[PDB]
């Protein structure tokens, strides 16, 4: 797709779902994702403790439910 | 012409082919384990 | 634009709008930009955590309203 | 001239070129995002 | 396996549980690896605040019980 | 080919066998620990 | 302006607000500076969240006031 | 002579004038939003 | 020893206690261990807050008791 | 000053004062002092957190007072 | 002084108080000691809010006594 | 071979045996302190 | 001789004054404006 | 023998001297403000 862009001169086109790809041009992936994947963790540990805090969701009403050990 | 990461563009299309495997692995996983916890309660 | 700025010595002009692209001279984006995309990261979970905080966004009191499964 | 970042002015134009292409994007889906928001609730 | 990706095209097949071991030729574990580490000890910290707030884990109720010293 | 990571295919297969070791015995461990804290309490 | 400075020693005049542009000969803004703006964005944060936490500031007392949709 | 940054002094010079135009764009905008918000409210 | 694992292809055993010394063929301690020396304080600070909060063990109850100064 | 130093073995004196600047040759400042001047401001805001929570500090008592706008 | 060492091999004695000195044939303190200083600071600024949290220290109680101006 | 440390397998046993005792060191402190502070309190 | 920071003796001990002003006009201003916290209210 | 940190022994040793200076430096502050922290109050 080519979405309008906001002062753009069109010599270099864009169409990007299909270029993409083109990103690891500039974003070298032996040096980086593995802090992206430290990103994506923080992320999910932020998304974690929001859904835990939600009622219902996790273990902090469960702790001794049925079927113990 | 000499990308700023260091990779040629057939090294670039082969990491993508595996970034894009990576990304959508996550994202239907994701997805399964959001129907699984909307059908125990849906937030919403 | 050039706006009057504070003690510049006028042999270099500034205008920037224009004279943006040249940011990137200096700043390597093969080296940054990852690291920059991380501080974006930081900025959408702090004003997330904010905008949550509010009332009536977010899921806080809505965990059980209809349409269940 | 030997650029502090190592990159060329052409380089540096081009790369300018795909970061306004992601500067737009973030922040023609944010301005979505915030209508639909405000629709919902104004927060003032 | 072979799962199917969301615009993969099928130059390269992927079949990744007996591909593994080809991360390690984008991550070099020399330099990473300790970060990783280190994402897993954040991990483990924050599995254990959560876990010890939890009702009966730990050692908040339990603090002089017998057996002392 | 002049792999990303600087590694052989040799260097990445040996070095999976070893992180390989690494993985299980900590998903052992934590397993153990598991059922042991279940057994203690529930959880759920 | 050179400013009385503690066991200078005077064979280096310092006049300083003339002589920054100098500090440019130890920080490499190539290296640093995205750093910085890091740092500025830490900055811009903790002020945030002091500003937001004064009576009237921000938005935590006025979600639904008027011109709805 | 050999500049521990490695710039050297004309460009550190060049650079200082980009500086000086990044610091006093975020001075005056500041300044601004700071009289604006007096207005709407003193804080003292 | 050898642990049985989980898709272990036999050409290299590992017998570990013994093939220590051998992750300092992947890890250069001249790089890590100062970051590691500084994930074991970050462990000690955690550890400490939490005992810290346990009744009884600080100084939270202690702080005027006996031979003054 | 030469002040006495537990298990000093006195082919190297120390004399410290006169002998600062002697840091430079094994701190590059070029590397650091832009992580100096981090953990400065980190100094800063923690401390200013800590004054602007004591009383009479700061605007938490004072949003509206007087000379209005 | 030479202490028991658990699977310690003998080929190499330890003596340490006397084999420091060696530490710094691994931890090269160019790079690190910055990074170490920024460790002691964080310990520094952990244990301040600690002492200051307890009854007694710091200002918390003493904003207004005498001497005033 | 070329480690990935680019330590010698020679330099790798003897670090090692470095390590060892400075784990080894900071166990048996520990240890002791337990000792010292279940003495004092059990925590269970 | 050549020394662990890369820097000269004569490129130390200029620094050194470079760092020295810092110092001191940072102790200066916050030796004011503590001066003038204590006047406002004194802590203490 | 090549050492890791690129130090001669030499270099360590001087290093050492220079950081035992630091350390009782350091030691030796803190318990004088102990002792005095102690003398206000002993905090046990
Ligand atoms: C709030 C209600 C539920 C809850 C609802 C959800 C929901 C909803 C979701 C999860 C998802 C996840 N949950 Mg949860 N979850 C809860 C409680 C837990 C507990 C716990 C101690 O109780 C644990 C251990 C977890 C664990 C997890 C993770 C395995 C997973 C996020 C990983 C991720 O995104 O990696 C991101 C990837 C990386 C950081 C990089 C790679 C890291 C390694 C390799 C990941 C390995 C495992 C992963 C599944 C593999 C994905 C394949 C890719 C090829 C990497 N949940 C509570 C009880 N959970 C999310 C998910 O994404 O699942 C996929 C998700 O959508
Ligand atoms: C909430 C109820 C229980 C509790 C329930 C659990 C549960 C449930 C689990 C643990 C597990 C762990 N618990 Mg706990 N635990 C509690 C209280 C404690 C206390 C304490 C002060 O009271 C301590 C010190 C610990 C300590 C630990 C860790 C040893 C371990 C996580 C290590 C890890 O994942 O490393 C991750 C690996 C790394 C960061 C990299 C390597 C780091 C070093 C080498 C690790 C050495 C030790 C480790 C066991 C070795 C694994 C082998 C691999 C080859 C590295 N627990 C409370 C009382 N604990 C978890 C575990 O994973 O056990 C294996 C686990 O599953
Ligand atoms: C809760 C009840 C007790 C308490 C119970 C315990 C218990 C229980 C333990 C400690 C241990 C420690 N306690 Mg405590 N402790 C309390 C209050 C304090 C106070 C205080 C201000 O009141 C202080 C300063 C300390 C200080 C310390 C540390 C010296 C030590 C952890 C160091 C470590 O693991 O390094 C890890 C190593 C590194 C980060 C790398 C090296 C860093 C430098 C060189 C360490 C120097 C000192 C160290 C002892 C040397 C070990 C030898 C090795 C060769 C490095 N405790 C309260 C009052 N304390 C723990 C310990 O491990 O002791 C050994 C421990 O087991
Ligand atoms: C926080 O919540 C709040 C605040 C409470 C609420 C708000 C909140 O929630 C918010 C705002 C959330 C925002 C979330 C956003 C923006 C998420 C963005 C996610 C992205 C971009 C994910 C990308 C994943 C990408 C992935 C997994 C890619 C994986 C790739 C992999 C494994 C490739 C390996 C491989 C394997 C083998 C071989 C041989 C090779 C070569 C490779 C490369
Ligand atoms: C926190 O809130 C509080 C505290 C509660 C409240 C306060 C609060 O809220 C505050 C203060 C907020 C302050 C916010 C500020 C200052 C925001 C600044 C934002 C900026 C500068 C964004 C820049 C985005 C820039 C973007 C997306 C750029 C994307 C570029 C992309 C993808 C290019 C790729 C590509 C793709 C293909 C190819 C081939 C190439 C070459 C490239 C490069
Ligand atoms: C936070 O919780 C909440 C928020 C409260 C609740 C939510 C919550 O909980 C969540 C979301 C949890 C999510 C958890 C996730 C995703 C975990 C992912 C874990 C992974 C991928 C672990 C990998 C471990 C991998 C391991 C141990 C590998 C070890 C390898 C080792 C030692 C090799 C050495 C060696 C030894 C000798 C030699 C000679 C050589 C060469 C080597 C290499
Ligand atoms: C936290 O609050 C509390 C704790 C609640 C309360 C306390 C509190 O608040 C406190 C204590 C606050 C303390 C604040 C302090 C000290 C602030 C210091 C600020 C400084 C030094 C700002 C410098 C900005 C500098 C700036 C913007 C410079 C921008 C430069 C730019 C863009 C150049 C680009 C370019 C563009 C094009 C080209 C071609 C080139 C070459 C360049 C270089
Ligand atoms: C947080 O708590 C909660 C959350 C509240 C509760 C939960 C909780 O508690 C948990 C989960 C705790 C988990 C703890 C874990 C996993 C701990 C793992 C510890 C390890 C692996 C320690 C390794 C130490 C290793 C050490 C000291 C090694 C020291 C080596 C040294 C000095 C060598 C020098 C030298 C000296 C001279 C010379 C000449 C040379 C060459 C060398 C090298
Ligand atoms: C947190 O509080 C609690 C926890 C609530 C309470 C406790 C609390 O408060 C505590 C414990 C506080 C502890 C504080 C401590 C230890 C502070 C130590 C401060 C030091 C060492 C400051 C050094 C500053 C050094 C400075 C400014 C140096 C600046 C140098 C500059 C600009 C040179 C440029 C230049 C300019 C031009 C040219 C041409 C060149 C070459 C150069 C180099
Ligand atoms: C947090 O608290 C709780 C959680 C509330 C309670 C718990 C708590 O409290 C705990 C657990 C505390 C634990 C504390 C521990 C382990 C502390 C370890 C401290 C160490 C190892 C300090 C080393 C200092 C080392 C120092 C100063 C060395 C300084 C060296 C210097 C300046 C050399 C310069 C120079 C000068 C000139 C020249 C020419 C040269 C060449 C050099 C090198
Ligand atoms: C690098 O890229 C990243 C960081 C990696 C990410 C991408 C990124 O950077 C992006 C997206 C950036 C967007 C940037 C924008 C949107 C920048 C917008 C800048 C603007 C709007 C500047 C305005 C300046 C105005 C001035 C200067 C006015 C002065 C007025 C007076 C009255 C001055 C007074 C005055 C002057 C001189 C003297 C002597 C005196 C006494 C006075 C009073
Ligand atoms: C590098 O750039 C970044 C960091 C990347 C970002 C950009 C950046 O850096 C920016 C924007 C910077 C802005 C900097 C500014 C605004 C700097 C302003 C500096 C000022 C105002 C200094 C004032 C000094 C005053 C003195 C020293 C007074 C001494 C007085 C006495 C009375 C001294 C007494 C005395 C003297 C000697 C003896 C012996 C004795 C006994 C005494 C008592
Ligand atoms: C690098 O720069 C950065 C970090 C990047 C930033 C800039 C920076 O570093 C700045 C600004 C630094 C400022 C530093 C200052 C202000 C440093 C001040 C140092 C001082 C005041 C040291 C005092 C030492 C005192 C001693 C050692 C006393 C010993 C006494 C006894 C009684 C010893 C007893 C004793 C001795 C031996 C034996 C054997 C025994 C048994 C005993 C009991």
């Amino acid at each position: 797709k080519v979405p309008v862009m906001m002062a753009d001169e069109s010599i270099a086109t864009i169409n990007h779902p299909e270029d993409d790809w083109k990103i690891w041009t500039v974003i070298n992936p032996a040096t980086w994702m593995v802090p992206f994947f430290g990103i994506l963790f923080v992320q999910m540990w932020l998304i974690h403790s929001y859904a835990l805090s939600l009622p219902g969701y996790g273990f902090k009403d469960s702790v001794r439910v049925a079927q113990p050990a | 012409a000499a990308n700023l990461s260091g990779l040629t563009d057939a090294q670039a299309k082969e990491f993508h082919e595996h970034w894009k495997h990576g990304v959508w692995s996550w994202v239907m996983i994701a997805s399964a384990v959001h129907v699984v916890t909307w059908i125990y309660q849906p937030w919403f």
